C-alpha cells in the first residue's frame, strides 16, 4: 500500500499533481479555466540599498501611520 | 386640477409608450447626465430598465404592442430615476457656478 | 488677529558678522530645542570637472573622524548628548546641521567648528568612503527621478560647471586622492562663505559669543592669490532620451530657463507653479480637483504623477514640470501641460491666481512651521540674497502679484522658450524635439 | 491664552483643547477612537476605506463643494489612521479657518456615503495599499500584528484583497454610527479660539450617541509567519508582549529601545552607542541594519528587534541581536548608557513636539487617551523618573516571553522561532 493513492483515499488528487504534456485520447472531468484573474498596477520601483550606510534607518522602530490627503501624498510612517 | 389628472391620463395613453411596457425615464433621451443617472442606478432598477427597452425594441420590431391588461398604467408608472436625475442637474449646476465664479 | 499680523508677530532674526566675515544668524523662539548649522557657498558649480566629487567626499568624511576627537569620539559625544545630526550638498550650497536641545549650544557649535574646520582625512576612511560612495551612486543609477533630473541639469547646463552631478563621475571617484580634498577645503571653505545659522531656544548674544570664541580662525585669506570666481552658464535647449524599455515606467522633465534667486521674478512663477499643481495618484481629490492637469489626469487616467519645479542658482535656474506616466500617455501628458502652461501664458484667470496665492502662502508657512526648516531657511537666504527676507516682504510680495503680471512673467518666460528635456525609460511615445517645441507657440495667440 | 492651553470637557465626554499661539496657519484636529481595532472578520478594511472616504459628498457639502473649497483657501486636509485612532485635521489661514471647520466637520460627522462614491474608490483603495506596500517595512509589521494577535489588533491597517470590491455603504455607515461618537472623540485647535471651537462644536456634534462599542480587548497569540519573495534582503522582526500606554513598564520599555538603538543619529553613521548596531557589526562584515521596535497601545504592547540582513548572514544578525539583548537581560549594561538612551528619548520627544503638526499629534493623542495635558516637563520628568532597573526588567519579560515573529525574503537560513 506504498502509494499516496492507496493510502490517502479522497486526497489522492490533492497531494498529487497531475498534467498531461500530451492531451491523452479520454478528457477528464472538471477541465477548468481560469476566470480571466487581473493584474497588479504598474508602479514605480523603490531603490535598493546596496550599502549599510543607505540600509541604516529603513528598520522600523515605531508602530504604523498611514497618512492620506486631499492634495497631499500617501505617507507610510514606521 | 381634478381636470388635470384626467388630461394627463389621457395624454400618457395617446403617447403610447405604456402600450410597449416603457416607464417615462425608460423614455427619455439619453444626454450625459441621463447617462450618469443611470451607472448611479442600482443593479434590480438597471436590469429592469435594460429589459425593459430590449422588449420594447422587439415589440417596435414586430410592430406589435402589448396586451391591454400587461400596459403599464399611470398609477403604477414610478418616477424611479427621477432623484437620480435631479441629483445629476444640481451637481452640474454647482459645477457651472464654481466655474463661473 | 489677521494673516498681516500674525506674520509681523513672526520674530525676526538678527544677523552679525564676525571679524572675518563669518556670518551669524539666529531666529529665537518659545522652544526647548535647537537646531544650528554650517552653510558653505560651495559645491559643484564651483567644482571643476577634475574634483567633481570632492565635496561629496567631504560630506562623507566630515563625521568619520577630526584632529579632536579621531574616529567615533564624535559620534559618541552626538549621541551622549542625544543630538541628530545631517549633512547634505546641492550644486550651490553644503550645509551640516545638527538639532539638539537647547542647553547643548556650546557642544553643538564646538563640534560644528571642529568639522568644519578641523577634518582628519585618514587614507583608510578616504578608501572606506570611496567604496560606500560608489555603491551609492549604484543606489542612485537603480533610482528613477534622481536619473532624469541630474540628465535634466546636464542636457540644460553642457559645457559649464553646473551640468556636472554633486556625485561626480565614477572615475573621478576612484581618482581622487587626500590632497584634492585637502585643496578643496582650503579653497572652498572661506570664512566669508559661511553663515552659522541657529534655530529655536537660542540666545544671539550667547551663539555670537560662542561663534567668537570658536569660529574666529578660520584663514579667509587665499593662498597665492588664488581667488575664485563666479561666472554665468549658459542654459541650452536640447534633449536628451535614455531609452531603456525594460523599465515598467518613464520619467520625463521638461524645463526653461529660471530668472536666479534675486530676480523678483521668482514669487510670480512660484505662484505659476501652485497655479499648475502637483498630483500623485495616491491622492484623495479625484477629478474635483482645481487643478486642470490634475483634472485632466485622473480624468484619461494619463500619468501616476507629476510635479512642478522652480530650482535657482546664481542668476540662472531650471523651471518647469517632471512627470512619472506609462508608456502609453507621454504625448497626452506633454500635450495637456504644455497646454496649461500657455493657458496661463495666454489667458490667465483672477480667481485662480487667487487660489494660486492663498497656495503658496501656506506652502511658505507650512515650510517654515519648524526650527530645523527656519534655520535652512536662513542659510539659504543668507547665502543667497545676502539677508533674511522676512514673512511679511514675502506676502507683501504675493500680494503685488495679480494675473496681469503673472501674464507678462509667464510669457516672459514660457512661450516661445527651447527647453530642456530629459527622458529616461520607455520614452518611444515622448514627442521630437521639434513638436515640443510647437507646443511651446501657439497659432491662436 | 498664549501662556497656556484651554482646556475642557462637556458632558457628552467631547474633549475640547486650544491654543492661542497667534499662528499665521490654525490647525484643527478631530481626533476620533475609530482605528483598524474596531472591527471583526466581518467588516475588515471598512477603515481603510473610510480613510480614503474622506473626501465624498455629505450631507451638508458635496465632494466637489469640499475639494473646491479646500484649494480655493489653500488649506490641507490631511486623515492620520493609527490601529487604535484616527485623526482628521484642516490646516489653514485663520481668516479661513471658520469655513475649514465647517468642512471638517461636514465631512466627518454627517457622510453621505453613497454607493457610486465608493464604487468608485474602491479601485483608488487598491491603489493605495500597493504603494504602502511598495516597502517591505509595512508588510512586515503588518504580518507581525497578524501573528502577535488573536483579534482586536491583528485586523490589518489596509484592505484585505478579498475585502476590496465588497465593502458597502451600510457598512461605512454601520461603523461611522458606532465608532464617530462624542465619547470617543477630541477637538483639539491651535491658533483658534476657544470660545469658537465651544460653539463649532455645540452646533456639530450634539447629535452622537455616547461610548459606543468598545472592543474586543486584542488578546495575544504568539507564532511566526514567513514569506519567501526573493528580496535581496531579509526583513525580520521578532517580538513580545510589553506594557500599554499609560505605564511606567513602557516608559522603560522605550528607554530600553533607545538604549537598544531606535534609528541613526548621524547620517552615514556607524551607530556607535547603539548596542545591536556594535553587537552586529562585530561579528559581520555585510550591509545590515538592526534596530529596537518599540510599539506601545491602549491595553498591549509589542516591543521586539527588527533585522534587515543579508540572505547567507541573517541567522548571524538575528542570533547577535537577541544575543545582545539577553546580555541586557542579564545585567550587561552601564548608569552612562542608560542616562544617554533617557537623553536620546528626550531629545526625539522634544523634536517630535517641536513641529505644530506633531504638537497637535501629541496634545489630540493625550486628550483621546487620558482625557488631560500632560505637559512636556512632566514627561521628561517620569522618564528621567524610569530607572535602571526597570531596563533589565524590561528586558527580562522581553526574552522570557512568548514570541511573535515575522520574516520575509529569502528565508534559506533565516532561523525558527525554536531556533532561537
Amino acid at each position: 500500500m506504498l502509494s499516496v493513492a492507496a493510502r490517502s483515499g479522497p486526497f489522492a488528487p490533492v497531494l498529487s499533481a497531475t498534467s498531461r504534456g500530451v492531451a491523452g485520447a479520454l478528457r477528464p472531468l472538471l477541465q477548468g479555466a481560469v476566470p480571466a484573474a487581473s493584474e497588479p498596477p504598474v508602479l514605480d520601483v523603490k531603490r535598493p540599498f546596496l550599502c549599510r550606510e543607505s540600509l541604516s534607518g529603513q528598520a522600523a522602530a515605531r508602530p504604523l501611520v498611514a497618512t492620506v490627503g486631499l492634495n497631499v501624498p500617501a505617507s507610510v510612517r514606521f | 386640477s381634478k381636470w388635470l389628472d384626467g388630461f394627463r391620463k389621457w395624454y400618457y395613453n395617446a403617447a403610447g409608450f405604456n402600450k410597449l411596457g416603457l416607464m417615462r425615464d425608460d423614455t427619455l433621451h439619453e444626454t450625459e447626465d441621463v447617462k450618469e443617472a443611470i451607472r448611479r442606478l442600482p443593479e434590480d432598477l438597471y436590469n429592469d430598465r435594460m429589459f425593459r427597452i430590449k422588449r420594447a425594441l422587439d415589440l417596435t420590431m414586430r410592430h406589435q404592442i402589448l396586451p391591454k391588461d400587461q400596459w403599464t398604467k399611470y398609477e403604477e408608472d414610478k418616477f424611479y430615476l427621477e432623484p437620480y436625475l435631479k441629483e445629476v442637474i444640481r451637481e452640474r449646476k454647482e459645477r457651472e457656478e464654481w466655474a463661473k465664479k | 488677529a489677521t494673516f498681516a499680523q500674525a506674520l509681523q508677530s513672526v520674530p525676526e532674526t538678527q544677523v552679525s558678522i564676525l571679524d572675518n566675515g563669518l556670518r551669524v544668524a539666529s531666529e529665537q523662539s518659545s522652544h526647548a530645542t535647537c537646531t544650528v548649522g554650517v552653510w558653505i557657498d560651495a559645491g559643484s558649480r564651483y567644482e571643476t570637472e577634475k574634483n567633481n566629487g570632492a565635496g561629496y567626499f567631504l560630506e562623507h568624511l566630515a563625521f568619520k573622524g577630526t584632529k579632536n576627537r579621531p574616529g567615533n569620539a564624535l559620534e559618541k559625544e552626538v549621541e551622549s548628548i542625544g543630538a541628530h545630526l545631517n549633512a547634505y550638498s546641492t550644486r550651490e550650497h553644503t550645509a551640516y546641521l545638527i538639532k539638539a536641545l537647547s542647553k547643548d549650544l556650546p557642544k553643538v557649535v564646538e563640534l560644528l567648528a571642529d568639522i568644519v574646520q578641523n577634518s582628519s582625512l585618514e587614507d583608510s576612511q578616504i578608501e572606506k568612503e570611496r567604496d560606500v560612495i560608489l555603491r551609492e551612486m549604484q543606489e542612485n543609477d537603480a533610482s528613477m527621478q534622481n536619473v532624469v533630473f541630474d540628465y535634466l541639469h546636464a542636457t540644460a547646463f553642457q559645457g559649464t560647471p553646473l551640468a556636472q552631478a554633486v556625485e561626480g563621475p565614477s572615475e573621478n571617484v576612484r581618482r581622487l586622492s587626500r590632497t584634492d580634498l585637502t585643496d578643496y577645503l582650503n579653497r572652498h571653505y572661506k570664512a566669508p562663505r559661511m553663515v552659522l545659522a541657529a534655530a529655536g531656544g537660542v540666545e544671539h548674544q550667547q551663539l555670537l559669543d560662542l561663534a567668537q570664541k570658536h569660529l574666529s580662525s578660520v584663514s579667509r585669506v587665499y593662498e597665492e592669490d588664488a581667488v575664485p570666481g563666479l561666472t554665468p552658464c549658459r542654459f541650452t535647449g536640447s534633449e536628451i532620451r535614455h531609452r531603456d524599455d525594460a523599465l515598467p515606467l518613464a520619467h520625463v522633465a521638461i524645463a526653461v530657463e529660471g530668472p536666479g534667486w534675486a530676480n523678483p521674478d521668482n514669487v510670480t512663477l512660484q505662484v505659476a507653479n501652485a497655479i499648475i499643481g502637483h498630483y500623485d495618484c495616491t491622492y484623495g481629490g479625484g477629478v474635483h480637483l482645481s487643478s486642470p492637469l490634475a483634472s485632466v489626469a485622473v480624468a484619461n487616467k494619463l500619468c501616476q504623477s507629476f510635479q512642478t519645479f522652480n530650482i535657482s542658482y546664481s542668476d540662472t535656474g531650471l523651471l518647469g514640470a517632471h512627470f512619472v506616466c506609462d508608456a502609453m500617455s507621454i504625448d497626452d501628458m506633454v500635450f495637456f501641460l504644455q497646454g496649461q502652461w500657455m493657458r496661463l501664458c495666454t489667458s490667465a484667470t483672477e480667481s485662480e491666481v487667487t487660489r494660486g496665492k492663498n497656495i503658496l502662502r501656506n506652502a511658505l508657512v507650512s515650510h517654515l512651521d519648524g526650527t530645523t526648516p527656519v534655520c535652512e531657511d536662513i542659510g539659504r537666504s543668507l547665502l543667497t540674497y545676502g539677508r533674511r527676507i522676512p514673512l511679511a516682504e514675502w506676502e507683501s510680495r504675493i500680494q503685488e502679484v495679480d494675473a496681469q503680471m503673472l501674464r507678462d512673467i509667464c510669457s516672459k518666460y514660457f512661450y516661445d522658450q527651447c527647453p530642456a528635456v530629459a527622458g529616461y525609460g520607455p520614452i518611444e511615445q515622448l514627442p521630437d524635439y521639434n513638436r515640443i517645441r510647437s507646443g511651446m507657440f501657439w497659432l491662436r495667440f | 491664552q498664549p501662556q497656556d492651553l484651554e482646556f475642557t470637557k462637556l458632558p457628552n465626554g467631547l474633549v475640547i483643547a486650544s491654543l492661542e499661539n497667534y499662528a499665521p496657519l490654525s490647525r484643527i484636529g478631530l481626533f476620533v477612537k475609530a482605528g483598524s481595532r474596531y472591527e471583526d472578520s466581518n467588516n475588515l478594511g471598512t477603515s481603510h476605506l473610510l480613510r480614503l472616504a474622506s473626501s465624498l459628498t455629505t450631507k451638508g457639502a458635496s465632494s466637489f463643494k469640499i475639494t473646491r473649497g479646500i484649494e480655493a483657501v489653500g488649506g490641507k486636509l490631511s486623515v492620520t489612521a493609527t490601529r487604535e485612532n484616527m485623526a482628521y485635521t484642516v490646516e489653514g489661514i485663520r481668516s479661513d479657518i471658520e469655513i475649514l471647520m465647517e468642512f471638517l466637520l461636514n465631512v466627518t460627522t454627517a457622510p453621505e456615503f453613497r454607493r457610486w462614491e465608493v464604487a468608485a474608490l474602491r479601485s483608488q483603495l487598491k491603489i493605495d495599499k500597493a504603494v504602502a506596500f511598495q516597502n517591505s517595512q509595512t508588510r512586515i509589521i503588518e504580518n507581525l500584528h497578524d501573528v502577535a494577535y488573536k483579534n482586536a489588533l491583528a485586523n490589518p491597517l489596509y484592505c484585505p484583497d478579498y475585502r476590496m470590491g465588497k465593502i458597502t455603504s451600510e457598512e461605512l455607515h454601520y461603523f461611522v454610527q458606532n465608532h464617530f461618537t462624542s465619547a470617543r472623540m477630541a477637538l483639539v485647535g491651535l491658533g483658534v479660539s476657544h470660545s469658537v471651537l465651544k460653539q463649532v462644536a455645540e452646533q456639530f456634534l450634539n447629535m452622537r450617541g455616547g461610548l459606543g462599542l468598545a472592543g474586543a480587548k486584542a488578546k495575544y497569540r504568539g507564532g511566526e509567519i514567513r514569506e519567501q519573495n526573493g528580496d535581496n534582503l531579509v526583513h525580520a522582526a521578532i517580538v513580545a508582549e510589553s506594557a500599554a500606554i499609560g505605564n511606567a513598564e513602557a516608559n522603560a520599555f522605550s528607554v530600553l529601545q533607545h538604549l537598544l538603538g531606535a534609528g541613526p543619529h548621524i547620517k552615514r553613521g556607524n551607530n556607535t552607542t547603539s548596542l545591536l548596531s556594535q553587537s552586529v557589526a562585530k561579528g559581520s562584515h555585510q550591509p545590515f541594519d538592526v534596530s529596537a521596535f518599540n510599539a506601545s497601545y491602549s491595553d498591549s504592547g509589542l516591543f521586539g528587534i527588527y533585522t534587515i540582513s543579508q540572505a547567507a548572514a541573517a541567522g548571524e544578525v538575528i542570533n547577535a541581536a537577541y544575543n545582545q539583548v539577553k546580555a541586557v537581560a542579564q545585567g550587561n549594561l552601564s548608569s552612562a548608557d542608560v542616562q544617554a538612551a533617557k537623553n536620546k528619548l528626550k531629545a526625539g520627544y522634544l523634536m517630535s513636539v517641536e513641529t505644530s503638526e506633531g504638537f497637535l499629534s501629541e496634545i489630540g493623542s493625550q486628550a483621546l487617551a487620558a482625557g488631560s495635558y500632560m505637559p512636556p516637563s512632566t514627561v521628561l520628568q517620569q522618564i528621567d523618573s524610569v530607572a535602571d532597573a526597570d531596563v533589565v526588567k524590561a528586558a527580562k519579560k522581553f526574552v522570557s516571553g512568548k514570541k511573535s515573529m515575522a520574516a520575509s525574503g529569502n528565508l534559506g537560513h533565516t532561523p525558527f522561532l525554536d531556533e532561537l
